[PDB]
RNA sequence: ACUUUGCUCGUUCCCGUUAUGGGAAAAAUUUUGGAAGGUCUUGGUAGGAACGGGUGGAUCUUAUAAUUUUUGAUUUAU
RNA sequence: UUGGGGCCCUUUGUUUCUUCUGCCUGGAGAAGUUUGACACCAAAUUCAAAUUGGUGUUAGGGGAGCUGGGGCCUUUCAAAA
RNA sequence: AUACUUACCUUAAGAUAUCAGAGGAGAGUCCUACUGAUCAAACAUGCGCUUCCAAUAGUAGAAGGACGUUAAGCAUUUAUCAUUGAACUAUAAUUGUUCAUUGAAGUCAUUGAUGCAAACUCCUUGGUCACACACACAUACGGCGCGGAAGGCGUG
RNA sequence: UGGUAUGUUC
């Protein structure tokens, strides 16, 4: 007999072709991937503060610390705590989730990107690309999507494409800046741009 | 004959028949007449001692125990004597007994 | 048959065992696995007189400070070379077989 | 290391105990275990392994030992080339705090059957 | 049965763990698919000899007796097969 | 078995004239029916006949080059044609079904009252009659919406996509069955 | 050992009498076990008892002393 | 109830049982608590919102009542010197 | 969420501590809210028991490390073979010396590897606890405070 | 006498 710790199910004599199946269906995966997630935010989450040792002070520590100053202490309401808070959650999982992507974006006209930044026809690491594909079994999940695959091959050449400014290239993003911080931009520029 | 096929909770009397009646008559001569074997082990132990017991694993319970191993730097014999012990089947090379 | 059970009737038993790495163990037997997987406590442990693995295996074992003093030990059965009783207890009691004695009867 | 080893313990009672366990080379691991089995496999956590060099193996010969440490972090350990186990390091927390840590994985076990048959029903 | 470590081994499919065999060849790749005799099968391998070298393999499968040890990854640390308290909900008859 | 070196054993028991009736003549020429049918929801049971690999391993040295014999290739010839009808019959059972579902009572009485309703501009409206009874058609039928397959029998559907579908031809049932159509027909056209 | 007759010493009380006997308790006191009360300290306070399992997880035996751990090719020697 | 003195506030979401209001000229107020409630993650439904699968929490200290056990003293019964 | 199709599978067994005695069931086996003894587990409980629990009358320090710095610190050791050409020491598949054509793999590392040694800095842990800044001891030390952590022994 | 997974309609 076997049984799944993630979902909750059993099954008959433990078959390995039964057991296998098990692990690739979309329930398991959902309930795997969600345990998985919820684990990590528990143990990332978990503030484990020292205990506290607080010992008889000296005289003269007192007598230096009760007279050079009474600091302030600020503290906020149980909403404007809780939203801010909330705003700081979305921004850690915001830039735990990102990465720059400039390089792809840079080198898109170069004689070599479809055969390194491509990410399927590369060397090493192509062949998993190429191996599981997710076969879209579900008739609705390959009829959804009805955009452009866009696939590059790479066979493509330095003879497609040869001058890069006519072929309508795009504008690079602009450095992004902190938003809390945004009000001490330069308002004036220093040439004058159009459009 | 097939092991698992043969019967359930009798395969100790096929057991002792086999200890009785197979390669097991020098072990089984050794603990009823009490007569000194000489155990050669794989680490140059041999050791002469009388058998007080048998076991399917061949541990042996071996009792006033001279054992003997050589040294090869020069040439020496050490050798030890031991009251009581207990020999695990796995270090055995070979059983000899004497008449 | 197995003598497994002998040396299940042998606990609180201040014995030696000699592994197949060339150890001689020096412990008081706690308990022991019907797989001989044996756990021994107040024990000294000595490599005598050579095999650097064995010196490794007796240093890297804290509480060196060549006997080394340990206060728990469990041994792996496929480790064990042999191991010698103290000759002061009595192996014509201990050795009764009372399974081997069942198994008569019940023939 | 007058840690004081449980005198009547077995591997149900040692667990989450910072293991040194020896093999049969002497690379010895160092961490938590966590599960064990009938062939004593072995799960370390933060786990670390440590081995002396040749060139350090003829002053441990008959002081200072520098052994060579890698890190393993979380890792499975086999149950045939191993020698022996020892207890080195006590955990964190005690064994009160653990009884009330099961009494509550306990109750919050019977707290989620009670909601596997509410949403049974 | 099968017991808690082979559940644990075959609970990190399609992982980058390391192994280690009883040479001293060190293995490092993502694990394919395990099995409860513990041959194990892995890709994007890179591999150490002991003599020191450091190579690459595609495709390996390294059988369960001559492993020292593999190297899980660490959010495994918090699993469900290490809860001793877990009750079971009616299995079948 | 718990222990390989059981089933490594019972590997050689079974694996250490020939016309004798003990041997499986389906399986002495090849792919016998209850053996690929084992352990699937088709299942047969169990074959009276044994089954040994010497005894096929000395039937494919003669059929190599020494000769071959003709009888187990007709009781072969003979078991295969019986299965083909009993697969066939089922299959017929199943057709039979499937326009018993099509031909239901309620659902040719809504049909009825839709086609009742259906009679330039009078044109138009029959046509835009009959194209919402087509419509009311194409709603009963993908209540089911299960075609039948032409080779297994089994059910498939038109509105699934290639790859379920490959997933459905790679089982036990459809290889065996493929397997089964492949030497009769060859059977078939040696003996014609 | 029972039994009787008198002497002597003697725990306590009475009487013939403060020599000494007679009678009674065959006692005051020490220990163990049980019943009750008071005081000092600690734990628990919402589940528990019985039965039923083509119940789940642990422990033992045999398959299993033969290539997958656990019945050995890791003291590096000819 | 007020006032004074000493320490702590890392409680870092300013008590962390939860929710709401609210705080350093202060340390507070209201409600609820195991077939329930609270917070969070993941998703297709094209804002928000709603639905489904899981994760974690429901705490600490003191007091009245009841009960188990350990030690001392007192009363009574049975037995041995 | 209901209804249906498809792919795989449909189960190694026996038992729940041991010994002695009495009774019952047609030499062998089973049962006793049957009796004595040993052992195991759980809950309490006590042993002038065993070990440990970090200054504040200061700006420290105990245990474990740094996968930290000085540090490219100081002292040593290696960084491919074969055929031939112009000389050649020469028992080798010209090994040795200088230069090159060609042939098979060809760890990175020489700021590398081993040994030695000091200083600085930073991490995780604690009772950072209650009274006092005190004249005890050959039977060597009034272990006769509130606890916590680990363990031994004994009782119910 | 059943289990696991997947695809359609409400």
């Amino acid at each position: 007999r076997y049984y799944c710790e993630y979902c909750h199910s059993y099954l008959t004599h433990d078959t390995l072709s039964v057991r296998k199946s098990h692990l690739v269906g979309k329930n398991h995966l959902r309930i795997t991937a969600d345990y998985y997630r919820n684990k990590a935010r528990d143990i990332i989450n978990k503030h484990n503060h020292k205990r506290r040792h607080i010992g008889k002070r000296g005289r003269k520590e007192r007598e230096n610390s009760s007279q050079n100053e009474t600091l302030k202490v600020t503290c906020l309401s149980n909403k404007e705590k809780r939203h801010i808070m909330h705003v700081k959650k979305m921004n850690q999982k915001e830039l735990a989730q990102t990465s720059i992507d400039t390089l792809k974006l840079l080198y898109d006209g170069s004689p070599g990107y479809s055969k390194v930044f491509v990410d399927a026809n590369r060397f090493d690491i192509g062949d998993l690309v190429k191996a599981s594909k997710l076969p879209q079994r579900a008739n609705e999940k390959s009829a959804h999507h009805s955009f452009k695959q866009t696939s590059r091959s790479r066979d493509e050449t330095c003879e497609s494409n040869p001058f890069p400014r006519l072929n309508n290239p795009k504008k690079l993003e602009p450095p992004k800046i902190l938003s809390q911080w945004s009000n001490t931009i330069p308002k004036t520029s220093i040439f004058y741009s159009v459009d | 004959r097939p092991k698992h096929e043969l019967s359930r909770a009798e395969l100790e009397e096929l057991e002792e028949f086999e200890f009785k009646h197979g390669p097991m008559s020098l072990i089984n001569d050794a603990m009823v007449t009490r007569t000194p074997v000489i155990i050669s082990l794989r680490n140059n132990h041999k050791i002469i001692a009388r058998v007080k017991a048998f076991d399917r694993h061949c541990n042996m319970v071996l009792e006033n125990v001279k054992e003997l191993w050589t040294e090869k730097k020069n040439v020496i014999n050490r050798e030890r004597f031991i009251s009581k012990l207990f020999l695990r089947g796995d270090s055995v090379i070979v059983v000899l007994k004497t008449p | 048959m197995k003598l497994v059970n002998f040396l299940k009737k042998l606990r609180n038993e201040q014995v030696t065992i000699e592994l197949k790495n060339g150890t001689t163990v020096w412990g008081t037997l706690q308990s022991v696995s019907p797989q001989m997987n044996a756990i021994l406590t107040d024990v000294k442990l000595t490599l005598p007189q050579s095999n650097g693995i064995a010196m490794a295996s007796l240093y890297l074992t804290g509480g060196q400070q060549n006997i080394a003093s340990l206060q728990y030990i469990n041994i792996r059965g496929n480790t064990i070379r042999q191991i010698i009783l103290p000759d002061s207890l009595n192996l014509d009691s201990l050795l009764v077989d009372q399974k081997q004695l069942n198994s008569l009867r019940r023939s | 290391s007058k840690i004081q080893v449980a005198h009547s313990s077995r591997l149900a009672n040692l667990i989450d105990y910072k293991l040194r366990v020896l093999t049969q080379d002497g690379r010895v691991y160092i961490g938590q275990l966590m599960a064990f089995d009938k062939h004593m496999n072995l799960v370390l956590n933060e786990c670390i392994e440590e081995r002396v060099p040749k060139t350090q193996l003829d002053k441990l010969r008959p002081l200072n030992i520098k052994v060579e440490k890698r890190v393993l972090g979380l890792t499975i350990l086999r149950g045939e080339q191993i020698l022996s186990t020892v207890v080195e390091d006590k955990p964190l927390l005690s064994k009160k705090e653990r009884l009330v840590r099961d009494k509550k994985e306990k109750k919050q076990a019977q707290k989620q059957t009670k909601l596997r048959k509410e949403k049974e029903k | 049965m099968n017991g808690i470590p082979v559940k644990l081994l075959n609970e990190a499919q399609g992982h980058i763990v390391s192994l280690e065999l009883t040479t001293g060849a060190t293995y490092r790749g993502k694990l394919v698919e395990s099995e409860d005799s513990m041959n194990v099968q892995l890709r994007d391998v890179i591999a150490t000899e002991p003599q020191g070298a450091v190579t690459h393999m595609d495709q390996i499968f390294v059988r369960g007796s001559q492993i020292k040890f593999i190297v899980v990854p660490d959010l495994l640390k918090n699993a469900p097969l290490f809860k001793k308290n877990s009750s079971r909900p009616m299995p079948p008859i | 078995m718990s222990t390989p070196a059981a089933e490594q054993r019972k590997l050689v028991e079974q694996l250490m004239g020939l016309h004798d009736p003990k041997i499986c003549k389906s399986y002495l020429v090849g792919e016998c029916p209850y053996d690929l049918f084992q352990g699937t929801k088709q299942s047969l049971g169990k074959c009276p006949q044994m089954h040994l690999t010497k005894h096929k391993i000395q039937y494919e040295r003669e059929v190599k080059q020494g000769k071959t014999f003709p009888e187990f290739e007709r009781e072969y010839l003979a078991i295969l044609s019986r299965f083909v009808n009993e697969c066939n019959g089922q299959i017929s059972v199943a057709l039979q079904n499937l326009k018993h579902t099509a031909e239901e009572r309620m659902k040719i009485q809504q049909v009825t009252e839709e086609l009742d309703v259906l009679d330039l501009i009078s044109k138009r409206k029959e046509v835009a009659k009959r194209v919402r009874n087509i419509t009311e058609n194409v709603g009963q039928s993908a209540q089911q919406k299960l075609q039948v397959c032409e080779v297994c029998g089994a059910y498939l559907s038109r509105l699934d996509t290639d790859r379920r579908l490959a997933d459905h031809f790679l089982g036990k049932i459809h290889l065996g069955y493929v397997k089964m159509r492949e030497d009769y027909d060859r059977l078939m056209k040696n003996n014609r």
